[PDB]
């Protein structure tokens, strides 16, 4: 769940 | 803070605005120093594309060319060179009529190339006096002035040798002697200068942008 | 009789040198060794006059110590207001090659000149609000290097033809032509009495001339290079000269002896402008190494450093009351220091 | 483990960015005097990259420990400053390429527009544009619980249609505007340099052409190599769902490190390899 | 021509020679006394208060 | 240098008419110019001011919101736009030059003026209405100011004016000490805040007139009451 600059 | 000081500040701002506007209007001006020998070359170059320093101004392809002829003042050039330091290019004229003048003309050219003020200033060379030199070289070989010359008595190779001898005194990066040979009788001279001039600005802009 | 004339000239020169040596008995450095040394003269810029696009070649302080005239290669003669950093006048120049500028003692007129061989006199105070050139002085065959005002009607100008001249502005002609100088004269300084003026040239010679007499009286030699800047001592009995040989040297009129030589091993570049202070204690000279040095006149030690000018320091001046100094450099800035 | 090496490379690239940017800003402020517009451009680029580097290490804590070790307000602040620095750096590269194009290809037009006040105005303009374009991040920042079970900074709360919309807008802008314009500008610069009709038979022309071509190619290639993988991975994650995997998280962290490395490498390329800048630096 | 110029130069040298050069010590003492007398009149030697300074 | 003005005439109250002035042998673009009216029997009073390049435009509170001023430098002309005229605005109008730098001489030249007939500030107080004088005798004229006219720059702003009978006013002293161009050295001025003095040693013929104070410390240019000279 990667999104933006930080992957969740 | 008071009244007439406010008026004086307003006048100072108006003067600064006018001064900056005059300066920006001077950006589209090309300052071409002229340091040729005066035998027959200077007059034709001055008159075709047209006693203190003589300024000759002419417009060409949206550029204002200002030629500064310093000859005739008869003074020391060490006090002269530093004034003409911001010129874009130095036009030099060389007459092929007299062989004796060639040695001191070449020495002056070397001195101009080696000035600390002109270390990064490009030079546009003009080997004038074409037709008469071509007619005369057959009678007088290029040996008395240059005993080191070992080549056929031909116009083209002798001219190339002269050009190479002149440009051998560059001895400096970021500078190039743009060489051209004008007859001074019927020429398209200014256009050539324009092309040459353009390159310097581009080169300068490159060093301005750090791309070198 | 050419050989006899040369022998007589050599004998006269030898006699003059022997008389000068006999007159010399002690060194002024030894005489002033007793006085206390002047401390570190630290100075800071108080204003940075801005509005020159090209490089500055000359400046002159006004009589009121407020208005100063500065000349640059852009062709603009800007009269400054030192206190408020304003531009009282901006006079366009016919020729942008100007090397000298002068401000009249009364303040009504301003002089400029350079490679045009013409000294332009412009009247600031007119019925109209514009600044127009009062008179263009012509006749010199060389570039004008320096000019100073004697009155509102008399001006002295040193040109590149190894000569000086005195002009009557109203007449427009040459009343006096000071000749007999073998080097290109570059600077002249006027004594407070405005009767004797010293001109230094490219032959490493500084010649004293009398305004009324019109002929040279004394000659000072000894420099290893051309003389660029000259300035009378405040009393008018002495002066100093700056030269490309990287040192300043002081001369006295009555003694005819070179007194001290301000030379420093690190300093190697030439000299552009030099001037004394109010009392003559401090002698300011701006060099080509992007710096100005302030020498104690009697201690002969570099006591002040004036730095901040990116390019070569070209012109330097001291106010009439001597409280402020101005350094105009090739970086298109004039800096006022206190 | 992977987390340790990612944190180590994060710290290393942060240190490199700080040291390089401080060196460049120091040398400009101490010797360049910001006299010409070019020094203004490198100065503002160094300022942008400096704060981008300063925004880096807060992400390293998130990489090391999944939970955000800080508050929500500081999360919003760090995301906003990161957006500022990223977009103003890309816009600064754009405007520098535009300036070089003007100067080289159209020297007359260069003099027509080139001015120091123009440089300051355009710098403030690009900074304001960066603030305006990040404003969505400013107003929609926050923390989402991660798959591990911890909070992490995130930027799009209501929705995943807005995820795709925002990412499409972001990379479409950040490439179509900057990348295409810089490529076209440098291609035109090369064309103008080769368009000289003067023979210039000396090797100076060949050396100049080689230097210009290499300098253009290096910057374009590093920009592509550092920004493309991040956007393609992000758009692949947004468009198509993928199962959680430590390999994917490590790849994403590494590509973020890569774009930070591009930010670090921009000032070296734009200052350390400039002839006048090199002379000024080596002067002391 | 050359003879006239040589004679003029010789006459100028003779005229410059026929002057009374005072002792170096006396002139040096006069210069030192002049510098000492006007020490207070020069603001560069002695720092001026900010109130008296108009260039602040 | 000549300033010639026209447009003055009989105006119905509440109407509007423009006055114009042309200058010859004079540099117009660098001068700030003033319009000042004189009541038929009362003293001078300020109207309006246009700066150099029209950077600032100032009006008097009596005519604020009803009067405008405009300079046409290429046309070398000055326009005073008047509207909502009143019966109290009948006056002789004068246009004056004023150049502003260090040591300048503002208000040195006054125009002929045109007659117009219609169908807080710092107060200038002159104690004496008029003084009978004789040739060869020194005469003193005094001005009083509500507020000190000395600024922190170091000079005091006050101007001296003479009203030649049947002629345009002339400038005598500016900034308390500097005489004007062409004035005799007999006139002199001095004083300090709230007490300002003018002296005419060895008075001669053609010196009769009314003497007016002026200030430049602040904009409203309230003039002196005036002191008539009687022969």
């Amino acid at each position: 769940x990667c999104f933006x600059k930080t992957c969740t | 803070l008071s009244a007439e000081e406010r008026a004086a500040l307003e006048r100072s701002k108006a003067i600064e605005k006018n001064l900056k506007e005059d300066g920006i209007s001077a950006a589209k001006d090309v300052k071409l120093l002229l340091l040729g020998a005066d035998n027959s070359g200077k007059s034709t170059i001055v008159k075709q594309m047209k006693t203190g320093i003589v300024e000759t101004h002419f417009t060409f392809k949206n550029l204002h060319f200002r030629l500064f002829d310093v000859g005739g003042q008869r003074s020391e050039r060490k006090k002269w060179i530093h004034c003409f330091e911001d010129v874009t290019a130095i036009i030099f004229c060389v007459d092929l009529s007299d062989y004796n003048r060639m040695h001191e003309s070449l020495m002056d050219f070397d001195s101009i190339c080696n000035n600390k003020f002109f270390i990064d200033t490009s030079i546009i060379l003009f080997l004038n006096k074409k037709d008469l030199f071509g007619e005369k070289i057959k009678k007088s070989p290029l040996t008395i002035c240059f005993p080191e010359y070992t080549g056929p008595n031909t116009y083209e190779d002798a001219a190339a040798y002269i050009q190479a001898q002149f440009e051998s005194k560059n001895r400096s990066p970021n500078k190039e002697i743009y060489c051209h040979m004008t007859c001074a009788t019927d020429t398209n001279n200014a256009q050539v200068i324009f092309d040459a001039v353009t390159d310097i600005i581009i080169a300068n802009n490159l060093r301005g942008c750090g791309l070198y | 009789e050419l050989d006899q004339l040369r022998q007589e000239a050599e004998q006269l020169k030898n006699q003059i040198r022997d008389a000068r040596k006999a007159c010399a008995d002690a060194t002024l450095s030894q005489i002033t060794n007793n006085i206390d040394p002047v401390g570190r003269i630290q100075m800071r810029t108080r204003r940075t006059l801005r509005g020159h696009l090209a490089k500055i070649y000359a400046m002159h302080w006004g009589t009121d110590s407020r208005l100063l005239v500065s000349a640059s290669q852009d062709g603009k003669l800007i009269i400054w207001d030192s206190y408020t950093t304003n531009k009282v006048h901006a006079i366009p120049l016919r020729s942008s090659w100007v090397m000298t500028c002068a401000y009249a003692p009364s303040g009504n007129y301003v002089a400029c000149g350079g490679l045009d061989n013409i000294c332009s006199i412009y009247n600031l105070k007119t019925r109209e609000g514009n600044v127009r050139v009062s008179r263009e002085l012509a006749g010199h065959t060389g570039y004008l290097s320096c000019c100073r005002f004697l009155d509102d009607n008399q001006i002295v100008t040193s040109s590149g033809d190894t000569t000086c001249a005195l002009w009557d502005i109203e007449t427009g002609q040459q009343t006096t032509t000071f000749t007999g100088h073998t080097g290109d004269v570059m600077s002249l300084s006027l004594a407070p009495d405005t009767r004797l003026f010293v001109s230094g040239a490219c032959d490493a010679s500084a010649k004293l001339w009398d305004v009324r007499e019109g002929m040279c009286r004394q000659t000072f030699t000894g420099h290893e290079s051309d003389i660029n800047a000259i300035c009378f001592f405040p009393n008018g009995n002495a002066f100093a000269t700056g030269s490309d040989d990287a040192t300043c040297r002081l001369f006295d009129l009555r003694a005819d002896q070179e007194l001290m030589t301000y030379s420093h091993d690190n300093i190697i570049c030439g000299i552009t402008s030099v001037s004394f202070s109010k009392s003559g204690r401090l002698l300011l000279a701006g060099y080509d190494d992007f710096n100005c040095n302030v020498w104690d006149a009697l201690k002969a030690d570099r006591a002040g450093v004036l730095a901040g000018h990116d390019n070569r320091v070209s012109c330097l001046g001291v106010t009439d009351d001597g409280m402020a100094v101005a350094t105009g450099s090739w970086d298109s800035f004039l800096k006022i220091w206190n | 483990t992977s987390n340790a090496v990612l944190t180590f490379i994060y710290f290393v690239v942060c240190i490199i960015g700080l040291c390089g940017n401080t060196l460049v800003i120091y040398v400009i402020l101490r010797y360049a005097k910001m006299k010409t517009i070019t020094n203004i451009y490198i100065l503002n680029l160094a300022i942008a990259d400096e704060l981008f580097m300063l925004g880096l290490p807060f992400l390293a804590m998130q990489v090391a420990l999944v939970h955000w070790p800080f508050g929500k307000a500081i999360c919003r602040v760090v995301m906003t400053v990161d957006g500022i620095n990223q977009f103003t750096s890309i816009f600064c590269l754009t405007v520098m390429s535009i300036d070089r194009y003007l100067a080289v290809v159209h020297p007359i037009k260069s003099a027509k527009w080139r001015r120091p006040r123009t440089a300051k105005m355009i710098t403030m303009a690009v900074w304001g544009v960066s603030l305006l374009v990040i404003l969505p991040i400013m107003i929609y920042a926050g923390l989402r619980s991660n798959q591990w079970g911890r909070s992490s900074c995130t930027i799009n709360w209501p929705g995943g249609a807005w995820y795709t919309g925002f990412i499409i807008y972001t990379f479409i802008l950040g490439f179509l505007v900057p990348l295409t314009i810089i490529c076209l500008c440098y291609l035109f610069i090369i064309i103008k340099v080769k368009s000289s009709g003067i023979r210039v038979g000396s090797s100076k022309r060949k050396k100049s052409e080689k230097k210009v071509t290499r300098m253009v190619s290096i910057v374009v290639a590093v920009f592509i190599f550092c920004w493309l993988p991040f956007y393609i991975f992000n758009v692949s994650s947004v468009s198509m769902a993928i199962s959680p995997t430590p390999a994917l998280k490590g790849m994403f962290d590494f590509v973020v490190v890569l774009t930070y490395a591009n930010s670090c490498a921009n000032p070296i390329l734009y200052a350390f390899l400039s002839d006048n800048f090199k002379k000024s630096f080596q002067n002391v | 021509a050359s003879i006239a110029q040589a004679r003029k130069l010789v006459e100028q040298l003779k005229m410059e020679a026929n002057i009374d050069r005072i002792k170096v010590s006396k002139a040096a003492a006069d210069l030192m006394a002049y510098c000492e007398a006007h020490a207070k009149e020069d603001p560069l030697l002695t720092p001026v208060p900010a109130s008296e300074n108009p260039f602040r | 240098v000549q300033l010639v003005e026209s447009g003055g005439g009989l105006v119905q109250p509440g109407g509007s008419r423009k006055l114009s002035c042309s200058a010859s042998g004079f540099a117009f673009s660098s001068f700030g110019m003033h319009w000042v009216r004189q009541a038929p029997e009362k003293g001078l009073e300020w109207v309006a001011y246009i700066s150099s390049g029209s950077g600032t435009i100032y009006y008097a509170d009596t005519v604020k919101g009803r009067f405008t001023i405009s300079r046409d430098d290429p046309k070398n002309t000055l326009f005073l736009q008047m509207t909502s005229l009143r019966s109290e605005d009948t006056a002789m109008y004068y246009c004056v030059r004023s150049i502003y730098y260090y040591g300048s001489s503002p208000f040195d030249f006054w125009g002929q003026g045109t007659t117009l007939t219609v169908s807080s500030d710092i107060v200038m107080t002159q104690a004496t209405s008029s003084v009978p004088v004789t040739p060869g005798e020194s005469v003193s004229i005094s001005c009083r100011s509500s507020k000190s006219l000395l600024h922190s720059n170091g000079n005091t702003y006050l101007y001296w004016f003479l009203q030649r009978p049947g002629q345009s006013p002339q400038l005598l002293i500016y900034r308390m000490s500097n005489l004007a161009s062409g004035v005799p050295d007999r006139f002199s001025g001095s004083g300090s805040g709230t007490a300002f003095t003018l002296t005419i040693s060895r008075l001669e013929a053609e010196d009769v007139g009314v003497y007016y104070c002026m200030q430049h410390l602040e904009y409203p240019l309230t003039f002196g009451a005036g002191t008539k000279l009687e022969l």
